[PDB]
């Protein structure tokens, strides 16, 4: 209706929908995702056999 | 810690044995062995020498 952003839960367990609210501020969401760091590569090797 | 590595395989000429009309099973190894080429390779001949 030009009102609700509809998304698909591709893994819905059976068949349902959830209506929710997200206002313009980050404090109007009800839930927060708070990344600190991400995808820090883990790199090295083991010279005994020189594998990465 | 340090060292080095190579890869090159090994093989022979398909007709090198010159001792058969054809090889068993229409498929063989090209890698020389006791059952494949020892004492059989037509491209080479050895003679021992004594008494110079």
């Amino acid at each position: 209706g030009g009102k609700y952003r509809v998304y698909i839960d591709q893994y819905a367990k059976q068949d349902y929908f959830t209506v929710g609210y997200k206002g313009p501020n980050e404090m109007d969401a009800g839930i927060y995702y708070a990344p600190y760091v991400a995808l820090t590569p883990l790199r090295g090797s083991d010279p005994k056999n020189f594998q990465p | 810690v340090m060292g080095f590595k190579t890869r090159y395989g090994i093989g022979i000429n398909p007709f090198a044995e010159s001792a058969a009309q054809a090889p068993a099973s229409r498929i063989q190894s090209g890698m020389p062995s006791i059952l494949n080429s020892l004492g059989k390779n037509a491209y080479f001949r050895r003679v021992y020498v004594k008494g110079i």
